[PDB]
């Protein structure tokens, strides 16, 4: 059925893969990224600038630890699903095998 | 609108810029449009069922300490357990009624079995520098053009050692590495057939051109699905939906095979798994966070804190190294609801081990760009893991199928079902025992099935239109000659056979003749005999007392079952058969068949002849297939040493009164192998194949499947029922082989 | 004297009496707006004069 | 039946046709650069007397 | 509506149809030379000897559009006439074809200029280029044969023919099309296209759809002809090459920038830039031109399912050479509208392409065809299965007053001759000519008897403008005759023809009511041997001199000789051996190498196929103009080959047989064949 | 018919046009003239 088999012989992972690069219980990329969204609204008001950053930290803090890395996810979505055009045309992303036609 | 259509592909994104691919730069090796050298290894994957727990262990350690060397941060591995359902083998065409009958009912007895075979191909890829940032910043920088020939010349020749210490590693597997093949008059890519697998659903051949890869390689338009789980490749063969999945979660044990489940089972797919080798320094570092963490404990766990110590002195002074891994398969279906229930299916069978998937969700499209080799940075969920585990998870281990189409002489001679599930295609031709070797030798304990399983053998060999010249014993394969456009010339006692001791160069044939004529000798009669034969008190007694016709048939036999008491019968009866015999072995394909090795031991100069014309009829279209029905004093002989190291395909029949000291001494097998094989009781059909280093046990079965009811009576061998079958063949007396009706009828008695 | 892979391609490619219509179009278009600056001069006069 | 002396004069017309087609193209920039200008005079002229 | 699409407008000089955007377009039919007959070496001269001729007259303005077409022919239309046994061998002859290939193979290139008071002068200097550019064009494709489409008149108001290829290639269906006094591209489209939305597959309605598959290469062609493969199939289609050639300071450039362009890498490929480099310096010296390069293939299938299995196997068919062809599921559209001459815009993706590859990718290479219809008596006179699986259209009047008639048939008697002859002469009664037959044997007193007319064999006991008959009765004198009886005649030769010298007079007096019987009401004279009667000191003379006139009337000789080493080609026959039109040679066991090629101008590679045929196969190489087949008449089972090969062949007891039948019955509507079919087989047996 | 109804259709076509473009600098022209004529006094 199966060349698994129920012996303690192993090579344990001591799962470390929990343990993933942090600063102050997230990633530092979208930390990055909040950081630039508080200096935006610093661009407009400096009153609640530095006031927003504790509530959208601490969700990002909070959706790390349930599932880590889960923003390498959501920026792959934006990067390849979201930028495709004509999505709608074609009832689904697609990629046309044949090069640019004019290519010039 | 025809303006329109122009304006909407002008939008249109090609593929082109998910398929970082191009030049051959080497035979074997591929570029990419960042400079990754890439690599494809086809790999014959190890025989995992003969169930040796503890060699498989000793088999991952021993991966892991051959990989060490190669292992640096400059390197990756993807693995591809690509399962496919099997087009290649085609129908066989057949002229003989019997033979053809056999094969259809063989044919429909497969409706609902499975066909498809998995073969394992492992890619691995150079990357120059693994510099977390340091690369980035290098990216944007014009280079000497020489220079990056420097680039070129130190990657080739690192990967080609990488290579040639990885084939070096891999003997026990298959170990073939892809390269060029050219057909046509124009050159051809071997490697890019299979990365055109990946990216476009099916096997298309790819032409190398002047232009790169990546702009040609995809003729398939894939249609990635918004808001969903699966997604469909619209081609001209068909329409194909694929569905991905993902592991999100792992275990610490890593007992290998943790993944064996998914191999044998009824949904094809692709399997991937990359190894982005990581630093040491970034190795320790990534421990030490687990570390510190666990550290943090408030009296979480006191075991864990001497689970982990040993971790700091076998990462330094250990064979392993940390890895990047992630795990994507891709189940083709032809409807959405089939994709669905089988990717159901196969998180079933991950969370049955320890591991637990999660379907793959908004980054669809990244999965699929992740299984290309050369693809970085579409990797999904990469995890830190142990190279321990990453073996673990990917041992190589396969269930043994051979060659369907393609092996020498065509296509594989028969299919034979296997009790793991997965169907083997057998055939003669085998790697290791240049031209492949195609001895065989069937070696059983007084079961009918030696006789049942050639016979089967010859008529579905029959496709090739092979000449067959057979030695059978005990009338036993009398009427399965018969039954095929054949000659039996059975050597009854009381009747000289057709041919006389005489033949019709040919002086010096028949002074061998001379030779063994000689019994109750030998010094006077060296050549007072050769005088007389240029044109012996008991000599004269033997030729008064000795109480054919050739390429008119395809198919020989001998009864020789009479001579196994005195040699100077048998000695010169093989010496004349063989002799007529090798004429026709340079004309078209032969295959020699036997019964019997005492009687060849009877011989005591066909080992003289044979160490050298096995070779040279095996460079020309020769094939010899072995029998023994006392294997245990088989190997005593000394022509059985010979018989042993030549033999190619090891075919092993239940032998309840099996013998550990033969069959590991010589048939070399493991000692899980040998418990198998005594734990086939007496007249239990299965039979183990060692074609090849790996072996799996295939089984044989013709029973009524919903048939083959003429053909239970004709593949036996039984005196009685050979002699009656010969009255009707007296009655008959008709070379129409078709006369297989009038026998029929006096089937009645015998299947009242 | 073509000197231009460019220009070559866009010689084929161009169409010369669509590219007449078309210059024709413009040169319409632009005639238009010259009467809406003059329109547009004829109310500031009529306003400012008063 | 003069087959060809009908389009003798085709290839004539074809020619005038493109003439006439370039001589339209030539005045009507002609025309528009005269209303541009022109306009530009009513309009500086607006300009100057809205003050 | 779809006028927008297409650009002709007018037709002028005759032979040229002008454009919008003033560009002057000239189409040619081309025939293309066998591929098979010939060796490698002619492959490769023909290609140079095109490329010669293309560089030749290379410049901006020109451009060639290659359409190769695959017709299910319909125009055969399976003429009715009145005999029975002629009837009985057309119909079962018919109902062998099924199950075979009827497509024909159409080439077509098109040469299209488009430049880049003084008007008309500079006008007349365009249409002038063209004019020459056609003058050459034709003398470089005399071996190829090539016939510029021109108008032609038709009951007072005229048509142009290459308007109807232009038609063909949109309409998908030959429709004439008259000149009216409108544009043309306004009404030339009966029929228009329909696409689907997606783009996948287009549809037209006659319905047939259709799909496309783009095919590119970018690298040089192995074979001087890799896409013959395509001209056997079961799918109809049109394959279109586009060479829009680019000026000299053109291709520098965009050598340069491509080689710049690949320098400019990650990885660096010295193979391919090495390539490069050695074409960028071929350029100069092999003066080959480059051009703009686009193919798309347009196979038809009546379903879209079967169009996606035609695509499926044409793909396979093109990997198997290493071509590898890219599927067009949008942009179908501007594809097919690329196929019209003259679309520049629509192309899908040019690639700049070398002449050589350009050649070697469409070489006017085409199985042999012959024309189905449209010759000077009607249609084709018979269809002849031939090897390769392409189905062949016989026609005697193929020529390099009006084209050749002459036939020469050369082979042993036994070797498939007599079978041929009388199924070529039953054939041919569909038009209904007068037949003079003179037979080496006995042999075709049977076929003629079988037929209306009735032979008149010689045998011992049965024998003012005028002066030329006395004049010719006193050479003699020194050593139901007409054809008001009935249409079809036959007269033994077999009495003189060993004779050494009784020929001739009888010979001459002969010719006197054959040929001033009908004299041009039609003629297809037939000699089993025609170097017996040409060793005549008068006959020859007046057979040389009186050629031109039956040629102008509606007469052809069909001669034949069994050895052409016999005939010897001597000094008075060789205007007859070589005004023979179509040459049909039978398998030679024996033939005097340089005699055979020399006489014939066969050429050495087809002489070697002739040899192939050895002896007793019963195939034929027909060799019509200048090029070949090798067509067999095989009659097998799909079942009465049997009986109407038995009576076709002539033998002296079937002879006598035939004679003593007709003699004893009196009144016998052909029920003598009936009798003859089974007293034959009965002794033979 | 064919392109010479082209051609006259656009010598004359074309003639509408330039007569319009005529008529309206005329209006305009005797516009500005009699508005201003209007504001000498």
């Amino acid at each position: 059925m199966k060349p698994p088999q129920q012996q303690h012989e192993a090579f344990p992972l001591f799962k470390g893969a929990t343990r993933l690069p942090t600063i102050w219980g997230v990633p530092m990329i979208p930390l990055m990224a909040m950081v630039m969204g508080v200096a935006v609204i610093a661009l407009t008001v400096s009153i609640w600038w530095w006031a927003l950053v504790p509530p959208l930290w601490f969700i990002m803090a909070q959706i790390t630890k349930n599932d880590d890395k889960a923003f390498r996810i959501w920026w792959l979505w934006i990067d390849t699903k979201f930028r495709n055009r004509n999505k709608g045309f074609w009832g689904a992303s697609s990629y046309s095998p044949a090069n640019y036609r004019k290519r010039r | 609108g025809a303006i329109e259509s122009r304006k909407l592909l002008a939008s249109e994104t090609p593929v082109g810029q998910f398929i970082p691919y191009s030049h051959h730069v080497t035979d074997t090796i591929i570029s990419t449009k960042n400079a990754e050298y890439l690599s494809v290894w086809k790999i014959d994957g190890r025989s995992h069922q003969s169930a040796s727990e503890a060699d498989v262990f000793q088999w991952i350690r021993e991966l892991n300490n051959t990989l060490r060397g190669i292992s640096s941060a400059n390197l990756s591995l993807w693995t591809h357990i690509v399962r496919r359902r099997v087009y290649e083998y085609p129908d066989a065409e057949f002229d003989n009624v019997f033979c053809r009958q056999l094969d259809e009912k063989y044919r429909e007895s497969f409706t609902g079995y499975n066909l498809m075979v998995n073969d394992l191909y492992l890619t691995v890829v150079y990357r120059p520098v693994s510099d977390k940032v340091l690369s980035f910043f290098a990216k944007r920088e014009r280079e000497t053009p020489d220079q990056k020939k420097h680039r070129q010349e130190s990657c080739i020749k690192a990967l080609e050692d990488i290579n040639r210490t990885l084939g070096q590693s891999f003997k026990r597997y298959g170990a073939e590495l892809l390269s060029v093949y050219e057909k046509g008059g124009h050159a051809f890519s071997a490697p890019l057939e299979f990365l055109a697998r990946l990216v476009n659903g099916e096997h298309i051949p790819m032409p190398i051109c002047r232009d790169r890869f990546s702009d040609y390689m995809a003729v398939n338009r894939p249609m990635f699905s918004k808001w969903g789980e699966v997604g469909e490749l619209r081609s001209l063969t068909g329409l194909r939906r694929f569905g991905m999945l993902e592991i999100r979660e792992y275990d610490d044990a890593t007992e290998p095979g943790q993944l064996n489940v998914l191999l044998e089972s009824d949904y094809e797919f692709v399997l991937t798994h990359s190894f982005s080798v990581l630093s040491r320094p970034a190795a320790k570092e990534y421990l030490q966070r687990h570390q510190k963490n666990l550290i943090d404990a408030r009296d979480v766990a006191t075991d864990q804190i001497e689970e982990i110590d040993e971790a700091l002195n076998q990462l330094i002074s250990g064979h392993f190294v940390m890895g990047e891994h992630h795990c994507t398969l891709t189940v083709y279906g032809e409807t959405v609801q089939q994709v669905r229930d089988n990717l159901a299916h196969a998180s079933a069978a991950m969370l049955d081990v320890a591991v637990l998937p999660k379907p793959v969700d908004l980054a669809l499209e990244a999965g699929y760009w992740a299984q290309l080799p050369a693809n970085w940075q579409w990797r999904p969920r990469p995890a830190p893991i142990t190279s321990l585990n990453f073996l673990s998870f990917s041992p190589f281990h396969n269930f043994m199928s051979g060659k369907p189409t393609g092996n020498p002489w065509g296509p594989a001679v028969t299919i034979l079902k296997t009790v793991s599930g997965t169907p083997l295609y057998f055939n003669f031709h085998a790697s290791k025992e240049k031209r492949l070797l195609g001895n065989t030798m069937l070696i059983g304990q007084s079961s009918s099935g030696k006789t049942v399983l050639l016979g089967f053998l010859l008529a579905q060999a029959q496709k090739f239109k092979p000449t067959i010249v057979a030695f059978d014993k005990d009338r036993g394969m009398e009427i399965s000659i018969r039954a095929m456009g054949g000659r039996y010339l059975p050597l009854k006692t009381g009747e000289p056979s057709g041919f006389n001791p005489f033949q019709l160069h040919a002086n010096l044939i028949f002074l061998k003749q001379f030779v063994k004529k000689l019994a109750a000798a030998e010094e006077e009669i060296d050549q007072a005999i050769t005088a007389m034969m240029s044109d012996p008190t008991v000599h004269a007694r033997l030729v008064k007392w000795c109480e054919l016709d050739l390429s008119t048939h395809q198919i020989y036999g001998f009864d020789i079952t009479e001579f196994l008491d005195n040699p100077e019968a048998r000695t010169p009866v093989m010496m004349y058969l063989l002799y007529r015999t090798e004429s026709m072995i340079d004309g078209r394909r032969f295959m020699y068949v036997f019964d019997e090795f005492w009687k060849p031991l009877q011989d005591e100069y066909f080992e003289d002849l044979a160490k050298n014309k096995q070779k040279t009829i095996r460079k020309q279209n020769g094939i010899f297939v072995f029998a023994t029905q006392e294997p245990s004093d088989a190997l005593e002989s000394n022509i059985a040493k010979t018989l042993i190291q030549q033999c190619a395909t090891y075919i092993f029949l239940a032998n309840p009164k099996a013998d550990y000291e033969d069959y590991t001494q010589g048939f070399k097998l493991t000692d899980s192998e040998f418990e198998l094989v005594r734990g086939l009781g007496e007249f239990s059909r299965r039979f183990l194949i060692k074609q090849g280093d790996q072996s799996a046990l295939a089984e044989m079965n013709l029973g009524k499947f919903r048939d083959f009811d003429d053909e239970l009576l004709v593949l036996s061998g039984t005196p009685d029922n050979a002699e009656i079958a010969e009255s009707i063949i007296a009655e008959v007396g008709d070379d129409p082989a078709v006369w297989l009706p009038i026998f029929l009828d006096r089937v009645k008695a015998e299947r009242s | 004297q073509l000197k231009s892979y460019y220009e070559e391609s866009r010689g084929l490619e161009r169409d010369l009496i669509g590219e007449f219509v078309k210059s024709r179009k413009t040169a319409w278009r632009v005639a238009t707006a010259s009467g809406l600056f003059g329109l547009l001069g004829m109310v500031c006069g009529i306003v400012g004069f008063s």
